[PDB]
C-alpha cells in the first residue's frame, strides 16, 4: 500500500505527535492547563483524548475504556442520526414530496393506517 | 485463440503474410491490424496502446451515458431535454438543470462554477493516473487493480487476459458506435434512437443515402 | 458590507425618489472602466477622485 | 495648443520614469557605512 | 463658438487623457525607460539568493 | 539521372545543401522530400511507399474518370449528368442510371445493389491483394508483374526502374490534380472543364481570387 | 548545461504529477517539459524535424500574432484603415482604391493581386532556399540559429544568455502559437475582430463570453 498525497508529494498519516503521546492538543490551552494537572489514566493511547476529564468521572484504565465503548457507539449512532435529520427536511424542503418532512413529525405520519414515502436519492421515490 | 502466433486476426483467413513482424499477439485486442506501420517503434506502440485503452474507456461511458437518457425520456421521464447533443444547453433554462427532471436534485444553474469544479476535480484525478495518488503508486499504468479491482474478479491470469481482451472488443464496438453517433448527429439532426425508431419505421427509405446530397457543393 | 448592503436589509439610499431612505442595492456596478474610472481620475475640482 | 500638452506629458513622465527607476537601481546599497 | 477649446476640464477623464497620442506617448515614455532600466539591471547585482537585501 | 546520389531533388540547387540522410535514393521518385522526418524508420518508410502508390493508381483512374464524361457531353453525349460531383445522383433519378445515357445500358436503379455488390467483390479483390491469392502469392506488393504484366513491357529491369519512375510521377501529377478537383468543386460548384472554359474566356478576371471572400465569417 | 530549465531537475508540464519524463526527453533542449504522450519524438530523427518545425511556427506566428493586433489597434484609435480587421484586410485589393498601407493613397497603393502574389512567390522562394541551404548571409551556420548577420548588435555571445534567451524565445513563441489558434477560433466563431472580442468580455464579462455562441453549431 504505497500511495502519494492528495496534492501531490508524498502521501501517509503526517504527524501523529500532535493527538497521541505527552506532547498532544488538550481541552485548554498551555498557558491556562499545565501539563502535570493532566489525570494519570489520560495518558496519549486513546485516539481523541484531550486530557478533558471534570469532576473525574474516569476513574482508572479499564472504566475509560468501559466508557469508550459507550462513546463510541453514541457518537456513530449520532452521525446517523443527524445525516438523517438534516437530509429529509432538506429534501422535502426544496420540492420533494417526502412526506415526513422535519424529523420531530415523521413519526406521527406513520400512526393509523398512514404509510411513508421513501426517496432513493439518485433514482425515484 | 486471441493470443499467440494461431489468433484471429483482422482479414481472417486471407491474413498469414498481412501482419507486420511486429505484432506478435502479446498485448489484448492484437488482430495484427497496422497497415499504415504506426508503430512499428515499440515505445511509440506502447503510447498508442495506453491511448486506445483510454479511449476505449471514456467511449463506454459516453455511449451508454448518451443511450440513457433518450431511453429514458421515451418511458416517460421529462427531461427537459433528452437528446444528447442538446442536453448541454438546458444550463441556460430559466430552470436550471434537474438530474432526472427532479427539481429538488443538483439544480445546477451557473455554468462557469461547474466548469472551474469539473476543471479542478478532472485535473487532480488525471494527474493521479498519471503519477499514483491516494489509491497507489507503484501500480501498472492500465489495470491498477487494488483499490480499483474491489471485487476481486481479474486474480487468475488466463481470466484476467480474456477480461482484457473483451475489455479491449467493447471498447473498440463503442467507439465506432460513438462516431457513428457524431457523424448521425451532424448529418440527420435528431437523436439516435430516434433514427433507430425512424429506420425500423421504413427502411427502405429511412437510410443513410436518404441524405446523400445533402452536403452537395452546388453554388 | 457588501452582503449587508445587498440581501440583510439595504444602505441608506439618499439619491431615492424624494427624500432618501433604506433599500437594497440590486445591481452594484461592477463594470471594470466605471469602477477604475475612478481611481485615476484627478483629484482636482470638477473631477474629485474618489 | 495639443502639442504644447504632448511636450508637458513627454517631459513630466521622463522625469517620473527616472525618479521611479532611480530608486530600484539597489538604492539600499548606496550608504557609505560597512555591513 | 467665438473660439476653439479642448473642453475638458472638469470631464474626469481617465489620467487626463483625451487623443489616444497621448496614451501612447505615455507608455512609449515608460516603456523606453523600463527597457534601459532592464538592460542596466545586470550592474546593479543579482539577489538571486532567498536571504538578501538591506535589513537588520 | 534518377536512381544515384546525383540525381534531382525538389528544392533544385537549394537542395543539396540540406537532405535526409535515409533517402538514398534506390527507389523511384526519390526526390529527397522528408522534411518532416515521417520516413526516419525504414518499415515506416515501406507503409508510406505502399500508401502513396495505391493512392497514385486510385488518383490516376478518378482523373480519368472525372474528365472522360463532362468532355464526352461537351461533344454531344446525353448523360444523365456531366459533372463527376453531381453524377452520384443519377441513381435517385426516375429514369435510373445509364451508361452513356442510353436506357439499354445498366439501367441501374437501387443503390443498396450495387453497393453491396461493390463491398463483396472489392472486399475479396484487396483481401487478395493484402495477403495473395489466386493471382500469384509471394510476389512484390507494389509490382506484382507475372499474370499482371501481360504485355511484358518491364521485362529489362533499366526499362522497368525507368518506366517505374514514369508511373509514380504520373501518380503524383494525379494526385495533386484530383486534389484541384476536390478543391474547386467545394469553391466553384461547376465542373473542372467548365472552370477551364471560364478561365480561358476571361484569364486575368476569373480565378480563384475572385472567389476569395466566398468563406468570410459572417455575423 | 547547469541552470534551472536544464538538466533532470527542469520544471515538467505537470507539476507534481508528471512523474517520470519519457527518456528520450533528457532534458538538453530549450523548453523541454517531458510532454510527448503520443510519443511522437521515439526516432531522434523525427525528433530533430519537429524541433525545427515547432520553432519555425512559432517566429511565424509571433511576427502573426503581431500583425493581427496591430492594425486593428490603429484602427480602433483612429488611422483609416481600408479594412482594420485581420481577416478581412485581404479584401481590400479588390476595392477600388486598391490596398493603401496605413490608409494612405500615396503609400504602396497597390492594385493588381497577381504581381503581388508572383513577387511574393519569388521572393519568399529566394528566402526558403537560401534559409535550408546556405546562402550569401552565411554559408556553414547551424539550421535554427544562424547567429553572424543574423545576430548583429551581438546578444547570443554568452552561451548561459544564449540558453537563456532560447528557452524565452521558445516560451514566447508556443504561446504566440495558442494566441494563433484562438484567433482563428474566435473569427470563426463569433465573426469580429479579436480587439473586438476583448472589448466585448471587458463589457459584460458575465455574459459576453465563449458559452453565449454555445448553441451556434447545434444541427437542426
Ligand atoms: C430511538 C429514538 C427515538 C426518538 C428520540 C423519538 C422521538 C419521537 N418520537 Mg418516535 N422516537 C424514537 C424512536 C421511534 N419512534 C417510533 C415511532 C413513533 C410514532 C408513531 C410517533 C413517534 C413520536 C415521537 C415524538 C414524541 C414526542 C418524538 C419526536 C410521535 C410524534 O412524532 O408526534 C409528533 C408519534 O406519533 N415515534 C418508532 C417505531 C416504533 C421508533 C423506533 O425506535
Ligand atoms: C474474409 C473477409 C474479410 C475482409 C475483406 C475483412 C476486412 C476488414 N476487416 Mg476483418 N475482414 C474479413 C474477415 C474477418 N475480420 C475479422 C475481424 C476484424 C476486426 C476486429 C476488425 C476487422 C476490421 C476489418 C476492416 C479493416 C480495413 C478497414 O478498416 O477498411 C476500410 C475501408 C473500407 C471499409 C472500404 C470503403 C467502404 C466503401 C466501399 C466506400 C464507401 C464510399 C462512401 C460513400 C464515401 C462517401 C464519403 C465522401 C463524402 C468522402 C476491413 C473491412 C476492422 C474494422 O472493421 O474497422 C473499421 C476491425 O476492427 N476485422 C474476423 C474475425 C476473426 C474475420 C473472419 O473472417
Ligand atoms: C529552384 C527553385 C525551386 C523552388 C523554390 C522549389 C520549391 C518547391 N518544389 Mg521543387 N522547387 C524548385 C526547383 C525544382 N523542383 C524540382 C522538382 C520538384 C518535384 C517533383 C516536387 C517539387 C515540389 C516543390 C514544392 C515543395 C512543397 C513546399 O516546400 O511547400 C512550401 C511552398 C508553399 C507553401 C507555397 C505557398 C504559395 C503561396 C506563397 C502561399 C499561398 C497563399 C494562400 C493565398 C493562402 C490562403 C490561405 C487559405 C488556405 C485559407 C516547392 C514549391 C513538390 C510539390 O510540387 O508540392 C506541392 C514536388 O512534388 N519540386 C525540380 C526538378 C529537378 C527543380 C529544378 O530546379
Ligand atoms: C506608474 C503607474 C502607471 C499606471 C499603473 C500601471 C500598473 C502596471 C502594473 C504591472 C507592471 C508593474 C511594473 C512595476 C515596475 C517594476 C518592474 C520590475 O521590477 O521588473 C524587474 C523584473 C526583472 O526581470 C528579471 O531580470 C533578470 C536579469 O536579466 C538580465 O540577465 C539575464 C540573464 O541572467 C538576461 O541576459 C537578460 O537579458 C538581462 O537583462 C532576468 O532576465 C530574469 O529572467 C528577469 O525575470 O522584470 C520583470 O518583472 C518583468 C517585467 C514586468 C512588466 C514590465 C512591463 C513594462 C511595460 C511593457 C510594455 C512596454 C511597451 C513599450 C512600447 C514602446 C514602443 C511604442
Ligand atoms: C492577535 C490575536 C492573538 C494571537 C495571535 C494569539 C496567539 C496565541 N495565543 Mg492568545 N489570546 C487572544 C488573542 C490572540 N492570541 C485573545 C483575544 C485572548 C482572550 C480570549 C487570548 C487568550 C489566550 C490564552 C489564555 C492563551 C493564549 C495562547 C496563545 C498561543 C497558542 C494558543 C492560541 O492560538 O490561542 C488559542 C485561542 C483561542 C482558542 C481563542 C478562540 C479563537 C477562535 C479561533 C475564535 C476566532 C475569532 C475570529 C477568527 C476573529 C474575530 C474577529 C473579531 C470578532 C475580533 C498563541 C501564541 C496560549 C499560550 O500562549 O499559552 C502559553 C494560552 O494559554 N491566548
Ligand atoms: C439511524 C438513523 C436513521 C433512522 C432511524 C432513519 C429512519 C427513517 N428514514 Mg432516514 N436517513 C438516514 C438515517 C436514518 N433514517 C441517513 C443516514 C440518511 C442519509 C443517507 C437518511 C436519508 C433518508 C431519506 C432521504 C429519507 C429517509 C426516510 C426515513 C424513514 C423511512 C425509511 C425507509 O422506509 O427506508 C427503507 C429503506 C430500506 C433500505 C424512516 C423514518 C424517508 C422518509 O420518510 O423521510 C422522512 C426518506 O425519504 N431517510
Ligand atoms: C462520462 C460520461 C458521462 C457524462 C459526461 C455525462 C454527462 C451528463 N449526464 Mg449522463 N450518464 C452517464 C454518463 C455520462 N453523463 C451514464 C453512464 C449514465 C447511466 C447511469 C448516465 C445517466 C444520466 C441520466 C439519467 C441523466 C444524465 C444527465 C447528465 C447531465 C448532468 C450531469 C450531472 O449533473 O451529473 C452529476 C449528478 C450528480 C453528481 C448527482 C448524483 C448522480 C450520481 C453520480 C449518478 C451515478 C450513477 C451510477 C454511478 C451508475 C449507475 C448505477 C446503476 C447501474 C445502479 C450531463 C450532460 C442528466 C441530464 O441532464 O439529462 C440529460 C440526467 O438526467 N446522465
Ligand atoms: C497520401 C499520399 C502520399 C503518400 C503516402 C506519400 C508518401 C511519401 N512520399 Mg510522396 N507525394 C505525394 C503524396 C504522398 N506521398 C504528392 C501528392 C506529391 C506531389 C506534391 C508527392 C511528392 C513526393 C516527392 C517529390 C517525394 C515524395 C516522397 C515520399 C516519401 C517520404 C515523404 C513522407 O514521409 O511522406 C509521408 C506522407 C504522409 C504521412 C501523408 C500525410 C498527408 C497529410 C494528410 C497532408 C496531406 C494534405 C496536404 C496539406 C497537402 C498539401 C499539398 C496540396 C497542395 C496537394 C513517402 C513514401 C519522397 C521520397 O522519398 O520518395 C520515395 C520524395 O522525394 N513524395
Ligand atoms: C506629501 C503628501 C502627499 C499627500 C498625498 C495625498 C493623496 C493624494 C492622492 C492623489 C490621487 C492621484 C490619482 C491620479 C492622479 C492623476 O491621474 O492625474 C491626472 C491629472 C489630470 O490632468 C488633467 O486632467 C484634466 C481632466 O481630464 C484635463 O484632461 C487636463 O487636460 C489634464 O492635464 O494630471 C495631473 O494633475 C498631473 C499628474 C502628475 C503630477 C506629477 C506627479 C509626480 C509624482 C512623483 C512621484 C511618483 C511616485
Ligand atoms: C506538444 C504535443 C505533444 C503530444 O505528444 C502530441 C500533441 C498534443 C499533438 C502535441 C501538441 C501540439 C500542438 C498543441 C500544436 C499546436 C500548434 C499550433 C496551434 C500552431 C499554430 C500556428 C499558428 C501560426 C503559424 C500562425 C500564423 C499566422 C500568420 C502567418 C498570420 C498572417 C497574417 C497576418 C499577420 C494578419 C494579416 O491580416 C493576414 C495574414 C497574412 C493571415
Amino acid at each position: 500500500k504505497a500511495t502519494r498525497g492528495w496534492l501531490g508529494g508524498q502521501g501517509g498519516a503526517a504527524d501523529l505527535d500532535k493527538w497521541y503521546g505527552p506532547d498532544r492538543k488538550l481541552f485548554l490551552p498551555s498557558g491556562l492547563y499545565d501539563r502535570s494537572e493532566i489525570p494519570e489514566y489520560l495518558n496519549g493511547e486513546l485516539a481523541g483524548d484531550y486530557g478533558y476529564d471534570p469532576l473525574g468521572l474516569g476513574k482508572d484504565p479499564e472504566t475509560v475504556a468501559k466508557y469508550r465503548e459507550n462513546e463510541l457507539l453514541h457518537a456513530r449512532w449520532a452521525m446517523l442520526a443527524a445525516a438523517g435529520i438534516l437530509i429529509p427536511e432538506g429534501l422535502q424542503a426544496n420540492g420533494a414530496n417526502i412526506k415526513g418532512g422535519t424529523w420531530f413529525e415523521t413519526g406521527a405520519e406513520m400512526l393509523n393506517g398512514g404509510t411513508l414515502n421513501y426517496f432513493a436519492v439518485p433514482w425515484g421515490i | 485463440e486471441f493470443y499467440g502466433p494461431n489468433r484471429a486476426k483482422w482479414l481472417g483467413p486471407y491474413s498469414e503474410n498481412a501482419t507486420p513482424a511486429y505484432l506478435t499477439g502479446e498485448f489484448p485486442g492484437d488482430y495484427g491490424w497496422d497497415t499504415a506501420g504506426l508503430s512499428a517503434d515499440p515505445e511509440t506502440f506502447k503510447r498508442y496502446r495506453e491511448l486506445e485503452l483510454i479511449h476505449a474507456r471514456w467511449a463506454m461511458l459516453g455511449a451508454l451515458g448518451c443511450i440513457t437518457p433518450e431511453l429514458l425520456a421515451k418511458s416517460g421521464t421529462q427531461f427537459g431535454e433528452a437528446v444528447w447533443f442538446k442536453a448541454g444547453a438546458q444550463i441556460f433554462s430559466e430552470g436550471g438543470l434537474d438530474y432526472l427532471g427532479n427539481p429538488s436534485l443538483v439544480h445546477a444553474q451557473n455554468i462557469v462554477a461547474t466548469l472551474a469544479v469539473q476543471v479542478i476535480l478532472m485535473g487532480l484525478v488525471e494527474g493521479y493516473r498519471v503519477n499514483g495518488g491516494p489509491a497507489g503508486e507503484g501500480l501498472d499504468p492500465l489495470y491498477p487493480g487494488e483499490s480499483f479491482d474491489p471485487l476481486g474478479l481479474a486474480d487468475d491470469p488466463d481470466t484476467f487476459a480474456e477480461l482484457k481482451v473483451k475489455e479491449i472488443k467493447n471498447g473498440r464496438l463503442a467507439m465506432f458506435s460513438m462516431f457513428g453517433f457524431f457523424v448521425q448527429a451532424i448529418v440527420t439532426g435528431k437523436g439516435p434512437i430516434q433514427n433507430l425508431d425512424d429506420h425500423l419505421s421504413n427502411p427502405t427509405v429511412n437510410n443513410a443515402f436518404a441524405f446523400a446530397t445533402k452536403f452537395t457543393p452546388s453554388a | 458590507l457588501v452582503w449587508k448592503a445587498m440581501y440583510f436589509g439595504g444602505v441608506y439610499d439618499t439619491w431615492a425618489p424624494g427624500g432618501g431612505d433604506v433599500r437594497v442595492i440590486t445591481n452594484p456596478t461592477t463594470n471594470a472602466a466605471v469602477i477604475f474610472g475612478y481611481l485615476v481620475k484627478s483629484p482636482f475640482g470638477g473631477d474629485g477622485w474618489i | 495648443m495639443l502639442t504644447l500638452k504632448i511636450f508637458v506629458y513627454t517631459v513630466v513622465t521622463f522625469f517620473v520614469c527616472l525618479f521611479i527607476f532611480g530608486f530600484l537601481s539597489n538604492d539600499p546599497a548606496r550608504n557609505p557605512g560597512k555591513n | 463658438l467665438v473660439d476653439e477649446r479642448m473642453n475638458g476640464d472638469g470631464t474626469g477623464r481617465p489620467f487626463g487623457v483625451n487623443d489616444p497620442v497621448l496614451g501612447w506617448v505615455l507608455l512609449g515614455v515608460f516603456g523606453t525607460m523600463w527597457a534601459i532600466w532592464f538592460i542596466g539591471q545586470k550592474d546593479l547585482g543579482d539577489f538571486e539568493d532567498a536571504d538578501d537585501g538591506l535589513k537588520l
